[PDB]
């Protein structure tokens, strides 16, 4: 089993077609689109459809990791490297050596991080902080972001060489507001989680479905999942309509 | 078996955070497994005082590098390897996030925790508390029927949602004089959250106000062992199953969290 | 002319720091002293909750700077001047000592009509706690009759004496069911300090535990004005009478403190 | 001044004690063990009775019940046994409640001391006189003593008392630097000016510049108001800089600029203002090694070393301790605290202490024992374990 | 001292009352009655073993004249203290003088012990010191008074308890004034007999009138060009007081039997312990003499007001022992606090006498609290 999402609209059809376009090769995969559009499941299903199937999948949400700590968890460090290191642990490449690396939120990469990732991509090797050992590992890297890159390089704070190295295989993500027609079916996907995680149940009425479809949905799929689980948890086993939707979700 | 780590929070002081953490850990220990309690109040260690144990070497030694982590695992009641921290040390309170992360990574050495590790977070919404709750898989909120406790719990929820987007929370009621009191408190807190933000919170249980807890604390021993046949002890025992066995089909994801080495594979 | 400031502390949460501070504020107000009440718990707000205040602008708007300190003052019940602290604001949860100063000196501008100031210092031994304790000359430790509270107060005294060398502390017992066990608590603290430290703990009285204070808490009002004919109310009136007997500060200290220009002149 | 109660059933003892009380200059109210209520009814209230001198107890319930009734009449009332001291049969609280025990035939000095203590705690326990004036535990007349170690300090005092340049003070922690600064300020021209003490070690280095000079909003992070710094508060006065070696490197050049040109600035703005602040510094380490290490700049050291002042540890002036032990105790009874009396063994052991902390910890110990076991008979045993030397 | 007080009083109640009164002070007393006073008085070692004789209410037949004659036969130099009654006006003039004080019924402590000190002076006379050192506030105020007074040259008034160290202040003023080369002369009027104060101050005249038995010139030519320090000016009788005012205001005197007037230029420094304006109200003190003398007031503090100085005094006292090789005692901290806590009525004289007695009792010993006399003994 795995985390599953389904759809029928034209945007998600293009999504699967474009995924299958690049699924036949192994290189850096750069994903562009707004945040909360479902990039993690894209990376995991690309891996599940890639050569690596017994290898583990390592996700790294750079928005949930401090900027100074990103290289510490990614590359790894020995026991004695700085004032905060008290134990030698391997970097996240070693834990998933022979798997699939996912690196979300590439927007806030510092220049040392950018050059280090470029070195990792080019020479296929790295080195732990406070050490000189050169270790090489093999992995398939999928980087993701929430800001459009072109402007981000135009600001001059993104290295163009790393931009071109990652953008060899660009990925376009379609926000849900252009594919609202399958949302109901997508809703029937999320209730599967309630039937797969055993945390309650929730239903959606037709009026509720159309009211939800009108909503702008900035952080489309993550906000959809958060809203459905929150509605289920606040009062399970109840009927969901238009009025009891928290706010702005009753756009009718 | 990927290790699930529970952290006890609530912001409001004196709710019972250290006490509920110690008693719940003893409850899981008596109900199987082998818990390894940790107190996140790195400058105010009250787990040892409540348990009556004398820590020869504390977590301040491994913070300063004097000894390894396995050195400070101190056996206590119920077969629990308490990891006491320093008491009365400000230098051990406010650490840089790098040191906190180094501590989280140093926990990876121990591999004798049967999916159990209780964290006793300090009072407040400071950097240490948030850094530890991001590292935990279950965050347990202990709150009492008092509007200041509601305000502090809601403030912690708001901070976590706004900065880090935490979504799932566990609500536990303490110092509730009636079974209806805890549910009313949970209803008020979720009403505030529903009015303002979008966070789902889960019910856990209730700890009634019993003088047995006071008498046991006076005896320098935890209430679970001093008065095992008591309403508070029975409440902790009931909370044991709810804490231990709910996430049976656990799917280990990956971010800055405890035992990430075991979660990856 | 000088302003007496009483920092209500104790490290251990739930001892009643916020409630005792509010009650002392309204008690000195009723005696005939114009009273200011500042919630040093800038991360989480409890003072405005107990007094029912719902300010439209708080200390955050002072700190990131869209107003002055005149606009945030609240005329609460009992003729008190409340300086609310933000609840759940990023700018407030963690502050450098530099910004804590930037608040502290700026707080001395609003000193035209002050007699007594009450500082509700946050729980724990964090940097803000220590800074606000050292910023106040009248430090009162609320101690409950539990060994956890005893050792946590001891840890706070050890932190403030080993590092900064302050020895004066005013011990106020709380949740005491008899007048004798408050003296017993003070004797226990004295024994612990004698065995370890060298400090001068001064007993200031016991606040009896009764449901009046709690039911005042749920009604969102101070027990001094909500229930002025209760055993706790009369005992706290006597405590306030003793508080007025405390001598006024005469000279400023080397470190940062509230109202330096008031004291020096 | 008020009256005294003599609840003694012995006719001879009560008679002679009443005669003695009339001698010493106060009236008396002779009573028995049971009919004291009707005699006390003649007083307006408990304030008119200073203290009671218990003698023989013959009523029902015993001396314990008699003292319970008396404390019910007045809980804040001292107890003065005469003839028979408290044995090991009464409860601990009743044992401690007694101010002192007399020994018939009545002794002069002990009786006046007991009455003076009684009136001290009577004045302390009532609600009159409102608040007082609190002061720091080290803020007493600590320049007392007969040793070479304090005569040298006073000599350098007098040497620098007639100048206005920067002064430098050296000595261990808690040795009495604040008193030195206050005495220098009071005996200088700017006596009426402000005395602002600041210790650079107590406050961190990042905000030390803000505390000293002052800042304004819009050109300072964390700034709220255009505060006038402690240098402005020191205009026409003195700035006592304790623990001076903890200032960062730029702080040294800033202090050099303000000391040489007598003008300073406020951080964030390009404005200058001139003051006449007197800089009296005090440090507890060796600057002759910190300069070589690379922390203390040469010019600032040579500008502050115009008039050095060296203290000495308490252990090097042991024969002064008793003097201080008196001068503290008097202070306490003249502050909002009762009076404490020591035995010969207690002080003899106290003079055997190496004093790892200087006078400051002596004052801390004195206050802690005053508020721990007050109005007692504290001897060598009642002293803490560390101070107990035999 | 070790001497005892005889209590010759017929009133049994007054006898026992005064007995317990004096037993409070720690001095040894013995209760006696006129019917049995003979053998008990004869039971003492000598007539000097008794400091004085205390007489209360007397109801025996024949009056107190016979008792006074019997006491005079017992000992010529024997002070008498009346208790409970004033000085009778029917007693002979030669007998009323031995009555030291007209004390009413047992008085306050200060009056009684001042009378006892006067009796001590009576005993000794019929049978200095480097003070002004320390940093106490009281001595600082006194030093400020010396700085304010020294630059001038006029009368100086000193007020303070008996035996508090006024002589050292007079010496300091004398050596800080323009009369350093001039003699400095102290005269204690209290310690001089009343009938001989005139001879001591004004001088002696050979054969001018009755009573001229001494051949020695007065302090007039001793004080010329210097300082005359007159201690205890309260005991100055009114005729001799107006004579002193004549000597002061006119700055000149005249020898009886001639017409030539002799000028003197002496700086007068009066010092007294009894309140002078209350004595003005009582009318037994001149108005203008006080006004002229009290132009430069020096409020000398008691030893209790400068307790911090006390130890520094002992050292100086101990120093006075080392220079003369007259013993060397070392006080421990216990004795230091025990003496410091004392009230010290005879502020400096009592301390010096105590040091002397301890030196004699324990030569080259560590004076603790046990070796201290009972009156100075202080414990926990
Ligand atoms: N040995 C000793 N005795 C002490 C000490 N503190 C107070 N006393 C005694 O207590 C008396 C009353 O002090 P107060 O109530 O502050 O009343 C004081 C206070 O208002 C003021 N004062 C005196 N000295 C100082 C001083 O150094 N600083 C300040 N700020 N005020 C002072 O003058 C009043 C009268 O002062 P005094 O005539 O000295 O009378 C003083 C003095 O006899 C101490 O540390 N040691
Ligand atoms: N409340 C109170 N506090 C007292 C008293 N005596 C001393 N202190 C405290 O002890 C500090 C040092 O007193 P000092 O050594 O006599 O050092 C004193 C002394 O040399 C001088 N001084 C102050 N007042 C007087 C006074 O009335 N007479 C004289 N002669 N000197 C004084 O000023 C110095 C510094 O005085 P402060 O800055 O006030 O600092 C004073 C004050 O904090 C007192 O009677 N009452
Ligand atoms: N059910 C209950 N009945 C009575 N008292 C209780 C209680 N639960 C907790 N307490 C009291 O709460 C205080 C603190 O409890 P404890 O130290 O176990 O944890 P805590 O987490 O509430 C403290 P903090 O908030 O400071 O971390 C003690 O006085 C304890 O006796
Ligand atoms: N004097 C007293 N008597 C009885 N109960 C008291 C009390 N003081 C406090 N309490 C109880 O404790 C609760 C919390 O009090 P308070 O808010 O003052 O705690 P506190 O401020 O010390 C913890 P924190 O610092 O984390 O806010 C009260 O609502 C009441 O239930």
């Amino acid at each position: 089993l795995f985390r599953s999402l389904v759809g029928t609209s034209r945007a998600i059809q293009q999504v699967r077609q474009m995924m299958q376009q690049v699924a036949d090769t192994d290189a850096s995969v750069l994903i562009l689109g707004e945040s909360g559009t479902g990039k993690e499941v894209v990376a995991r299903n690309l891996h599940y459809h890639s050569k690596r199937r017994e290898g583990p999948f390592v996700p790294v949400n750079c928005g949930a990791i401090p900027a100074e700590l990103l290289e510490s968890e990614l590359f790894g460090h020995e026991k004695g490297a700085f004032t905060g290191a008290i134990t030698s642990r391997a970097g996240r490449f070693e834990l998933a050596n022979g798997g699939t690396l996912f690196l979300d939120e590439i927007g806030d990469m510092p220049l040392p991080m950018q050059v280090k990732l470029l070195r990792v991509l080019q020479e296929r090797t790295f080195e732990r902080v406070g050490s000189n050992k050169t270790q090489n590992v093999d992995v398939r890297i999928i980087a993701a972001t929430h800001k459009n890159l072109e402007k981000m390089i135009e600001d001059g704070t993104f290295r163009e060489d790393l931009y071109y190295r990652l953008n060899v295989f660009p990925i376009e993500m379609a926000p849900l507001r252009e594919r609202v027609e399958d949302i109901a079916l997508l809703l029937n996907e999320l209730i599967s989680r309630m039937e797969h995680e055993k945390r309650g149940s929730i239903r959606f009425n037709s009026a509720a479905i159309m009211s939800l479809c009108r909503h702008d949905w900035p952080g489309n799929v993550r906000e959809l999942a958060n809203l459905v689980e929150r509605l289920a948890i606040m009062h399970p086993y109840g009927v969901i309509g238009v009025g009891e939707l928290p706010k702005k979700f009753r756009h009718v | 078996h990927p290790v699930q780590v529970i952290a006890v929070t609530g912001g409001k002081g004196g709710v019972g955070k250290t006490n509920v953490s110690v008693n719940l850990a003893l409850a899981l220990a008596d109900l199987g497994r082998r818990v390894m309690l940790l107190d996140a109040a790195l400058g105010l260690a009250n787990v040892d005082v409540l348990l009556g144990l004398t820590p020869k070497r504390t977590l301040a030694d491994v913070i300063e590098g004097r000894c390894e982590l396995r050195d400070v695992l101190l056996l206590g009641p119920g077969g629990v390897r308490i990891v006491p921290a320093a008491s009365g040390t400000q230098s051990m309170v406010h650490l840089s996030p790098m040191q906190h992360a180094g501590l989280i990574q140093a926990f990876s050495d121990i591999s004798d925790n049967l999916d159990v590790l209780v964290v006793d977070t300090a009072a407040g919404i400071g950097d240490s508390v948030v850094s530890f709750v991001r590292a935990a898989q279950e965050v347990l909120l202990v709150v009492c029927d008092e509007p200041t406790s509601i305000t502090d719990a809601y403030a912690l929820i708001k901070l976590l949602n706004r900065d880090h987007g935490m979504t799932r929370f566990r609500v536990l009621a303490n110092m509730a004089h009636s079974p209806q009191e805890g549910r009313n408190l949970f209803a008020k807190l979720t009403k505030v959250t529903d009015r303002f933000l979008d966070v789902a919170l889960q019910y856990v249980g209730v700890i009634p106000y019993d003088e047995s807890v006071r008498k046991a604390v006076q005896k320098q021993r935890a209430v679970y062992e001093a008065f095992p046949r008591s309403k508070a002890s029975l409440a902790f025992k009931a909370v044991a199953q709810k804490v231990d066995s709910w996430p049976l089909p656990a799917n280990p994801r990956g971010h800055l969290e405890f035992f990430v080495e075991r979660l990856v594979q």
